């Protein structure tokens, strides 16, 4: 029987905290390898590191994977977790089949995968909620520390994005913003981001 | 990375961007998304033969070489069950799997369901330019099926890919319905004494992939074909 399992759901890492990937797998195989890789946003699969069944643990630059060979789990470890580290992780299994040894015939065994997105430790927390006027209108939620969950919007009239990460490369400064809006002539900015959980001291303008 | 939209029952083109120093087979993957990726089949070269996966209709995956170095995989009979990010792959001397690129593939019953994207975009409030000292702008493109889109930030002719943030999947508009148009929010932020030079030009322009030239179509409306639709705004005077 030859099988891959990655169990974990989505995990949620700060930037320059350790995360570590979970990995096993069955196989009737005497001699093996262990593929890592990484499946950017845009769709690119990217290859990591190769673990090898009778070669030792395998660490190559940030990544590093921890092999328990009677256990049969390959973990992968991502120590610096920078923001361009966020991206679907896969675990694959190098597939015999011809008794004399591997062929180029011969394929991987790929994982449901585990997507990993890592978030940025705010300095300078501002949490506040803009309302933006249109060229013809959003609210937008803006400066907030990323230890704040979005919850997204409970009636179906209204549509609320997730946290997205802003850089200015310039002024070396980063921050989490928001989007919500509706079709809904009368919607107020006050009212739109009620289900989700949010900082006591969220700045609002005076309405005008 | 490219996007393909087809209608049922027709056939597809899937090509492979990989350059292989060494070419003896060249595997085909695909990935659903909550699926593992799996091969579905691969080229020998030397013999011109397609080796398929058991369970797999005959004739359903043809894997074309018009030049030297390129390879082509052919689909028939398309279902939305086709739909995914096909791959091209091949082992290297490393012994690592290489995989070029990749090509995501969306099959409709009814080609009525794609629709090019409304783009809006909307001025920085006031308050942040007084507040936080900078202006934050947001762009949305709303209405548009299948999911391939690319929003691109253009500022005074020029791309601008820093101080600029975009989901990484668009919503549904309609989360109960499968083939429900998608929508999609960028930000762009800048100081406010660049925001509020009126000379500066600031363009949200998003990338759609529709029909063809070669797709039919016999609707009323505009042909949703392949379309490049932006939005402008200019800085304010404060």
């Amino acid at each position: 029987a030859q099988k891959v399992t990655q169990a974990q759901s989505s995990v949620s890492m700060p930037v320059r905290k350790a995360v570590t990937l979970n990995c096993l797998y069955e196989t009737s195989w005497w001699s093996y390898y262990i593929f890592w890789y990484k499946q950017l946003p845009s769709k690119e699969m990217i290859f990591l590191i190769r673990q090898g069944s009778d070669e030792q643990n395998a660490k190559s630059g940030r990544y590093s994977v921890n092999f328990k060979k009677a256990a049969k789990s390959v973990a992968l470890t991502i120590s610096a977790l920078q923001l361009e580290d966020s991206a679907k992780y896969f675990c694959a299994l190098g597939d015999q089949i011809l008794y004399w040894g591997l062929s180029h015939t011969d394929k991987l065994i790929f994982g449901k995968g585990t997507r990993v997105t890592v978030e940025p430790n705010i300095q300078n927390p501002d949490p506040a909620v803009y309302q933006l006027r249109d060229s013809k209108s959003v609210c937008l939620f803006t400066d907030f520390d990323s230890q704040t969950n979005v919850s997204q919007s409970k009636d179906s009239d209204v549509y609320i994005t997730d946290k997205c990460v802003l850089d200015m490369r310039s002024m070396d400064f980063k921050s989490n913003s928001a989007v919500a809006w509706s079709n809904k002539s009368d919607f107020a900015c006050a009212n739109a981001f009620n289900n989700s959980i949010i900082p006591e001291d969220t700045f609002f303008p005076s309405p005008e | 990375t490219k996007s393909v939209t087809r209608p049922t029952r027709s056939s597809a083109e899937i090509t492979c961007d990989l350059t292989v120093i060494n070419a003896f087979y060249i595997h085909w993957y695909l990935h659903q998304e909550g699926k593992a990726p799996q091969r579905l089949l691969y080229y020998d070269v030397s013999n011109s033969k397609d080796v398929l996966e058991s369970g797999l209709s005959p004739g359903k995956y043809y894997t074309h070489t018009p030049r030297r170095w390129s390879w082509i995989l052919i689909l028939r009979n398309l279902i939305e069950n086709d739909s995914g990010v096909y791959y091209c792959a091949t082992w290297d001397r490393n012994n690592k799997k290489l995989f070029g690129s990749g090509t995501t593939l969306v099959v409709t019953e009814d080609l009525k369901n794609v629709f090019p994207p409304e783009v809006a975009v909307f001025e920085p409030s006031e308050a942040e330019i007084s507040h936080t000292q900078k202006a934050t702008l947001v762009c949305l493109a709303t209405g548009f099926y299948p999911d391939h889109v690319e929003l691109s930030w253009w500022v005074n002719g020029k791309e601008v890919h820093s101080g600029v943030c975009t989901d990484p999947q668009p919503l549904k508009e309609q989360p109960a319905l499968n083939d429900s148009r998608y929508a999609l929010s960028s930000r762009l932020r800048v100081s406010a004494t660049f925001w509020q030079n009126p000379r500066n030009h600031f363009r949200c322009q998003v990338q759609f992939y529709g029909l063809s030239e070669n797709d039919e179509w016999t609707q009323d409306r505009a042909k949703p074909v392949t379309q490049i639709v932006s939005a402008e705004a200019w800085g304010r005077a404060d």
